[PDB]
DNA sequence: GCATGCATGCGCATGCATGCATAATGCATGCATGCGCATGCATGC
DNA sequence: GCATGCATGCGCATGCATGCATTATGCATGCATGCGCATGCATGC
């Protein structure tokens, strides 16, 4: 087609708008550094935040917002031409660069639900979860072609979706000279790009109860291929378009419509050295006391959830032989001892937390499954609880409602951290690193202190050297005791939130003394903020300690005095055997406590705190 | 490319600001009076010049030279849009096409509300309303073109061509933009038109007849109708152009309102025009592609004293040339070597409307006229009507041809009976006859002037030193002002008064008698006498006098005495 | 179409042969100043000969030859790189140049009547005659629209004959927008180019007696539109191809053949500058002596034809009007003076030289005609004999036998040098200034001494007064004056060309002598070669020389002379009237010999020779 | 000069190669889901 | 631990929207040329 257009004055003021959005010379912006980053990294798209658009220049976002391809092609045009003018030659790489979107769209924010032909062909956002995926598949766009007869190589271009609507023209390949001489098709100088196909489903939380679900289907491009998986909750921006159907005479005046996805999102240092190096054992001292106000009390639990949030060290050796570094932990109590309480808290706090019930999940929905897909006729795996939470965490409310044969399938993970699987035609291992937290009820609806704390748990000696550590809580009735709970439930009680009115419906280091959360007599100490505290928690997770020699012997010692004082202890019961797990767990508390505080070598203070809580958990009066 | 909005702007500025030229010596408002004439029915096409442009904006110039018909366009929408403020008041005396106007701009104003949406189709064509036509004056600087040169580059393009008209068509009306009316309802449909052929439409397009879907059907009508008087013009190339051994090349022109019935078959033009193609769907060709023909748009059409002083000699003939000229058949028989054809040659020069021919060359349907594809076109004799007519080597012609030249002499009109061929045409022309060594010219002619070489020594060597003088400086010894003297001097009409008649009288009465004296006397008649009397009008026309006199009696008596002699 | 080429061995070794073709560094060709000579004349297109090709590339020359369209590509495109690499700012105004061809071809110099299918896609050279034109039409290249609805112009390319096939997607005409919206044409930024077709007969004296001809039909591009004309004989270089008819389901299985034109040919200073200064008067008589050594004698004849040759000089003055500068003779003589051998030279040697014998051609075919086109319905000229003779030669063989009529027709000739043509619906005047050669037979056979001149001719005054000069010619038979004729006669007819065998079947200034074409007594004298005879007639024929005081009272003194001694000249009888057109004459032959010697004035020696020329021809014993 | 011959010239019919105009219906395939069957897991007593 | 219940699971039929496959003949137009006619030119005697 020999047609050209010489002039448009919306298009050319378009790409000028954007031209000058982009410079970020006489302003404060950014991305001139994203370019770069860009260059750097080797990848060919950028995200720009809508409202800064509006911000800079409401015209063009309303326009964009309204009409989206026609300015999509302008922001490519726009970062061709800027890419070029920064680096000219590694624009060559790639034909045309991409551009994403960011920022709260606000009335366009639209649940799969509510999608309607109201926004066809607008830029529209979305939240759902994601359940149907397919295999990635290439696709031909450019075709290269050797003729051995004549000794000549010729090209096709190929573009189907570039424009509109496509004809029988075009997209068609060819297999045969101009005097019919033979060409072999030369597979290494075509082009290729990825294309998959998902589908999202509106989250059951969000839907209406009862009613059925309604569901989105998505196209994903070369760069967003392997960017989602089924079972995975995303927020997806992009197009809304219908699909053109194929050639015929009737028609009924039904199309397809099918969101082209343009952004995919998954939802989810001076400071913290001085504080670590000042502190050191006042580090976590201080973690454990500020880990939450909201719960009074109970400071042995509160320093093992620490300590499962630091955690471990992984070590693997020549022969292929693995070691566990993951802690585990159960509490036993009488009810309104705060323990879903303290259960809740850690889902809210641990960054990848399940919850997961006694027989809310079964055996098959913990650790995997498989599947015989109908569609092809092949073996697929599906995974469960335990599998997604890796190096994660998973909490077990009523803990002793579960069934026998779940927690020999729980053996597994809590042993070696993996999950064999095998069905004729498929095996594999899958990886399962997690810790677990339980809460179970004593048999006797209340605990019996006159009878051993073995008659109250019920559980056999296996499953007890499984975990690494045993709580016991109890609700005693001590006047100055419950005069203190009362206290602190009923000052809970009485705050308000600091901005809302009285009577209506409905970061520094250290948190900002409140009179009624913290209380007049607490005004020598302070709190640790939440966000420093995840901070803290993060880069602590990342240091990798060693074990000294100063503490090995002293452990080993302490080990061997205790399965001497096996003997020895003739006044109380133990709550657990004392096997050889017993020693990992000592190393495994020490390293978790050498974590704590922001070091290089494990001391012998982290063994005496990892001691003191085995002493004090192990045996009870 | 620039934007039409400006340029648009820039015209109505230049439109609305010279003040500077006045032909009585001040300074007016011209383009402001033009359009004030132009509010009402006083003045119905508007001429603009490009040489007044060029004073403020070269490039504007420019750009109407290469895209002419786009900006002649938007000097007529500028110029309708200026119109209703230079308008003062309503029209003393309207005809029926501004009764159209009126009522459908009344009735427009009487249903259209400012806010109701109107479909782009709802609107009135631009030309039906519009009443003024717009044309171009060619830029001074611009060097007028040869037919032969111009090209595919010139098409588009705005020329000026000087060249010889030798077919003119009749006048006829060409539709602008056809009107129709519904079957079942009182709108009214508008169709332009652009080409040189148009299909008629059928069905209504109004909103009513859509709404009810009646199906109603168009119907033409020609009151309604605009039209456009338009001309067909065939020009050629002058002999002078021409390359060594070929052929003059021919061009077409179109005519408009008000440029037709300007020029007339045998003129000498010069036109400023628009070169424009037409796409030609016809025969198939050898050659695929888009094919066109080239045709020219007109917007501009323009068309005693010494006689032949490069000639030594002949001053009485020279005398009797110019009555001859001035008006109230002259016939010269000499031996060769006499410059007879270059008077004839000059006298053809000099007249507004002549004709020259050579013998036989222009013989048969060269004089009188023939039918062509129908349509009477004339010949030498019909184009001089009211001028003057040349013939050399007289007595060479064909008996017809002769008395074809006898009837027109004597009759004045000629008469044509032949098989697709009876009318009878006027030919009220006067004629100049050469011719070598009869009682025919004696009788039928007026005057004869007889040239004899006798070979006299002092009048010889005269005749060689002028040639010489000639030939060497290219000058004689020491045309517009004769025109001028010629065209005031034919306004009036003296008159003979009673008493010189008696004087008359006598004269006539005693050269007869003289005649009858002279047996060796050849002719007499009342014919002699009328000539007389016309050639003593004429000289009185000279004098601008009322009354004829004596002097002019006298003078036509020595000529007549001189060329019996 | 997005289908390309990557690699094409033999076009891209094709245009690197044409590049080092047309190199001229370390060669002496010409190439780069016929380049450098098409800038400076705006011409866009150049002629190779293909002899040179050959010589420099055999390979390359039998290629084209074979195969004309692929290498004609080639050599545009390398003309392109050549002509950007000169000077590329010329470049931009042209989209492609072209190529012509020259030399001799060989076994493809073909006839219209030789032409077969053998010679299809190949280059061929045809001669011939013009039979038939028409008229020069435009045709669109690129077309360029624009829309006031929206304010967006658009351009759409054309390509028709630059692709073998043509299909119904091209060649189409937009008219409307992509909404419906009208577009305007705008015929200014179109480009056009124009169109011409001729057709081409094998001329008469070729084709075999007694059949008819055949014809070829020629398209005529944008740049040769005007090169050609009706009647005219032209020998064209181009190919020759087949034309596509039109889409149709059955076909015959005939094509048509048309030949597309690439060539179109018309087929036809320090020794002058010494020469002229030294010889000066022995210019004109030396041009005299050796006009013609193979006829004998007649000094005054030559003499007369050489002026003829140079001619006079034509004037114009502020009124229009026009004074004759042509000369025109009559030789009247008895049979076997070689009156014909005369007009046979004057007609070889002349460059517009045209015979016309007295019966051969009427008066219609002498002057022009008008004639009724049936295609169209108008009127067209016909060009005679003397039109087409403008400035140039007519020869009119046994001028006695000549009708009334055409004498009179003549005249209009003769006198002003003009044709004043008219019928109803047109009227022209067409330039027809020349110079007439006539030779006339006397009425009795033999010329007869004893009575006047008058008698003999038999012609009227005015006839002999519109001719310049009348001559008499006599075979007296004097023995040694036939021994003179006999021994030039038999000194011709025994000489053969030097380098061929006897027996066989069938540029200096001065010519070499010859022992038998000159003699050996004139060893002392020479004969000036005809190359360089042409060459100063030329050059003489553009100088233009000037009338002095000096001679104009003395040939106007003569001029009357003349008059009073026709009462002297009493002995003799005079064979022409003296009228004005004398003086005039004696003007014409002063300024004739004037130019023989190159100067810028006219002398007293001029006027002499003028006069001895008038006293010898006007008057007779 | 007048009487005659006649090569040129023009308009409307048919014959023949190319070229132009027309234009819905019936049959096949993959996605969704019912119905009978055997294995296997989980839950009581 | 053995007897029973049962939520999961698999393979082949039909129903229904989209999608796929098929496919020469008759009529119109411009170029070439015959046949009757009137004008006009040229050639004798
Ligand atoms: N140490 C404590 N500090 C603050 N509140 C407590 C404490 N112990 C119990 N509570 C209150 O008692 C309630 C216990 O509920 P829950 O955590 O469900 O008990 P359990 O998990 O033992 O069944 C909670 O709402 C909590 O507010
Ligand atoms: N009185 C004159 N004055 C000047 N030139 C003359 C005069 N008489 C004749 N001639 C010249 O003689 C020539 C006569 O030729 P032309 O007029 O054709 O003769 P005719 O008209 O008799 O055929 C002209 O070119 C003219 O220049
Ligand atoms: N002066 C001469 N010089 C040479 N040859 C001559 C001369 N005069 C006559 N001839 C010969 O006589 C022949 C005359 O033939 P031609 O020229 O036809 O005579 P004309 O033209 O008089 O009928 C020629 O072939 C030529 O060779
Ligand atoms: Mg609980
Ligand atoms: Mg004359
Ligand atoms: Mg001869
Ligand atoms: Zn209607």
């Amino acid at each position: 087609a020999g047609t050209v257009v010489l002039d448009d004055v919306e298009l050319r003021e378009a790409q000028r708008d954007y031209l000058d959005f982009l410079d970020d010379e006489e302003d404060q912006g950014i991305y001139q550094s994203k370019v770069r980053e860009l260059i750097s990294d080797n990848q060919y798209r950028l995200i720009v935040n809508v409202n800064d658009l509006r911000r800079k220049n409401e015209k063009r976002a309303n326009r964009l917002l309204n009409n989206a391809f026609e300015e999509l092609v302008a922001f490519q045009r726009a970062l061709k031409d800027f890419v070029a003018s920064i680096d000219a030659t590694y624009a060559k790489q790639y034909e045309e660069f991409y551009v994403g979107l960011e920022g709260s769209f606000g009335s366009k924010h639209v649940s799969p639900r509510t999608l309607t032909s109201c926004f066809l062909s607008c830029v529209v956002c979305v939240e759902g979860i994601v359940t149907k995926c397919s295999l990635v598949r290439p696709k031909v766009v450019r075709s290269v072609h050797y003729c051995p007869a004549t000794k000549k190589t010729i090209e096709r271009r190929y573009s189907d979706l570039t424009t509109l609507v496509a004809f029988p023209s075009s997209s068609v390949y060819p297999t045969k000279d101009e005097e019919n001489n033979p060409l072999e098709t030369e597979y290494g100088l075509s082009v290729y790009k990825d294309h998959q196909t998902i589908t999202i489903q509106e989250m059951p939380e969000k839907a209406p109860a009862g009613q059925l679900p309604r569901s989105v289907d998505v196209i994903l491009d070369d760069d967003l291929v392997d960017k989602a998986k089924p079972g995975d909750r995303v927020q997806v921006v992009g197009t809304y378009r219908c699909l053109p159907g194929k050639k015929g005479g009737y028609t009924s005046g039904t199309f397809r419509t099918v969101l082209i996805a343009c952004n995919v999102k998954q939802m989810s240092i001076a400071k913290i050295k001085k504080f670590s190096k000042t502190r050191s054992k006042d580090i976590f001292d201080q973690l454990a006391k500020s880990l939450a106000p909201s719960i009074h009390g109970h400071d042995y639990v509160k320093k093992a959830i620490l300590c499962l949030l630091l955690g471990g060290v992984e070590r693997d050796l020549e022969n292929g032989s693995h070691i566990r570094g993951d802690i585990n932990i159960l509490l036993i109590g009488d009810p309104s001892v705060a323990k879903s309480q303290l259960l809740r808290y850690v889902l809210c706090t641990a960054p990848r937390a399940i919850p997961t019930t006694g027989r809310g999940s079964s055996g098959v929905g913990l650790t995997a499954a498989v599947t015989t897909d109908q569609e092809t006729g092949e073996r697929r795996l599906e995974a469960g609880a335990m599998v997604l939470a890796d190096r994660g965490v998973v909490c077990i409310d009523e803990f002793d409602k579960m069934s026998d044969m779940d927690r020999t399938a729980i053996h597994e993970v809590m042993e070696q951290g993996r999950v064999t699987i095998a069905k004729a035609g498929i095996h594999a291992r899958l990886n399962a690193r997690c810790s677990v937290l339980a809460a179970a009820n004593p048999v006797y609806g209340r605990y019996d202190q006159y009878k051993t704390p073995m008659e109250n748990i019920g559980l056999q000696d296996s499953l007890l050297s499984r975990f690494d550590l045993l709580f016991i809580m109890l609700d005693q009735m001590d006047p100055e005791q419950d005069r203190e709970i009362s206290d602190h439930v009923l000052r809970m009680h009485r705050y308000r939130a600091p901005g809302e009115q009285d009577g209506d419906a409905m970061t520094q280091i250290y948190e900002k003394h409140d009179n009624l959360l913290h209380g007049t007599k607490k005004k020598k100490e302070k709190m640790v903020s939440a966000a420093f505290m995840k901070k803290y928690i993060h880069v602590a997770k990342i240091i990798k300690p060693v074990l000294t020699q100063e503490s090995a012997t002293y452990i080993a010692e302490e080990y061997s005095r205790l399965r001497s004082q096996d003997s020895m202890s003739s006044d109380t019961a133990r709550t657990s055997p004392v096997t050889a797990r017993t020693l990992e767990t000592l190393i495994r508390l020490a390293t978790a406590h050498a974590k704590a505080r922001m070091s290089k070598t494990v001391d012998l203070q982290d063994a005496e705190e990892a001691v003191e809580l085995v002493q004090y958990a192990y045996f009870k009066k | 490319l620039k934007d039409y909005a400006l340029e648009k702007e820039k015209v109505k500025k230049f439109l609305q600001e010279f003040y500077q030229d006045d032909e009585l010596g001040k300074k007016q408002f011209k383009y402001g009076n033009q359009l004030v004439r132009l509010a009402h029915r006083e003045q119905v096409a508007l001429y603009v010049d490009l040489d007044d442009v060029a004073e403020d904006d070269p490039e504007l110039v420019d750009s109407i030279c290469e895209n002419a018909r786009r900006y002649a366009k938007l000097f007529a929408d500028a110029v309708q849009e200026l119109l209703p403020q230079y308008k003062e008041r309503e029209v003393v005396n309207k005809d029926v096409l501004d009764v159209y106007i009126e009522h459908r701009l009344m009735m427009e104003q009487r249903s259209r509300d400012p806010g109701m949406v109107r479909s782009p189709q709802n609107q009135y064509p631009a030309e039906l309303m519009r009443r003024f036509e717009l044309y171009f004056q060619g830029p001074s600087s611009n060097k007028p073109r040869v037919i032969r040169e111009v090209r595919a580059d010139s098409v588009g393009k705005l020329v000026t061509v000087r060249g010889i008209v030798t077919r003119v068509s009749e006048v006829k009306p060409k539709m602008v933009v056809a009107t129709y009316t519904c079957d079942q309802c009182g709108a009214e449909t508008y169709q332009p038109i652009q080409s040189p052929t148009f299909m008629p439409l059928i069905m209504c397009p109004s909103q009513e007849c859509q709404t009810n879907r009646s199906g109603g059907r168009l119907y033409l009508q020609t009151r309604g109708s605009r039209f456009i008087k338009f001309q067909e013009m065939k020009m050629q190339e002058h002999s002078d152009q021409v390359p060594v051994g070929n052929i003059p090349r021919s061009i077409t022109v179109l005519v408009e309102g008000e440029n037709t019935r300007i020029a007339q078959p045998g003129d000498h033009v010069s036109v400023t025009g628009i070169f424009l193609p037409i796409l030609r769907t016809g025969f198939r060709q050898v050659v695929q592609g888009l094919l066109s023909e080239t045709y020219l748009e007109a917007h501009r059409i323009v068309k005693a004293a010494s006689i032949a002083p490069e000639i030594y000699g002949h001053e009485d003939v020279k005398k009797a040339l110019l009555l001859l000229l001035v008006g109230g058949n002259i016939c010269l028989m000499g031996d060769p070597g006499v410059a007879k054809s270059q008077l004839l040659s000059y006298i053809d020069r000099l007249a507004p409307r002549s004709q020259y021919t050579t013998g036989r060359g222009s013989s048969g349907v060269g004089l009188t006229a023939a039918v062509l594809r129908l349509t009477l076109e004339g010949g030498a004799l019909v184009l001089a009507d009211q001028g003057v007519c040349c013939i050399d080597e007289f007595d060479k012609m064909a008996e017809a041809d002769r008395t074809a030249i006898h009837e027109v002499m004597e009759q004045q009109t000629i008469s044509i009976a032949k098989a697709g061929i009876l009318t009878t045409l006027n030919a009220r022309c006067s004629i100049l006859a050469a011719a070598n060594p009869p009682a025919a010219l004696l009788s039928r002619f007026d005057l004869l002037w007889l040239i004899q070489d006798r070979p006299d020594r002092d009048n010889d060597l005269r005749l060689a030193q002028h040639i010489t003088y000639v030939h060497q400086h290219s000058r004689q010894p020491p045309m517009k002002l004769m025109r001028r003297y010629i065209a005031m001097c034919r306004e009036k009409q003296p008159m003979v008064p009673e008493s010189l008649a008696d004087y008359i009288t006598a004269a006539y009465v005693e050269m007869r008698r003289e005649a009858w004296a002279s047996k060796d006397a050849t002719y007499t008649s009342a014919r002699t006498l009328l000539a007389i009397l016309r050639l003593s009008t004429a000289l009185a026309r000279l004098r601008m006098v009322d009354v004829v006199e004596k002097e002019d009696v006298n003078e036509a008596i020595r000529l007549m005495e001189m060329s019996k002699d």
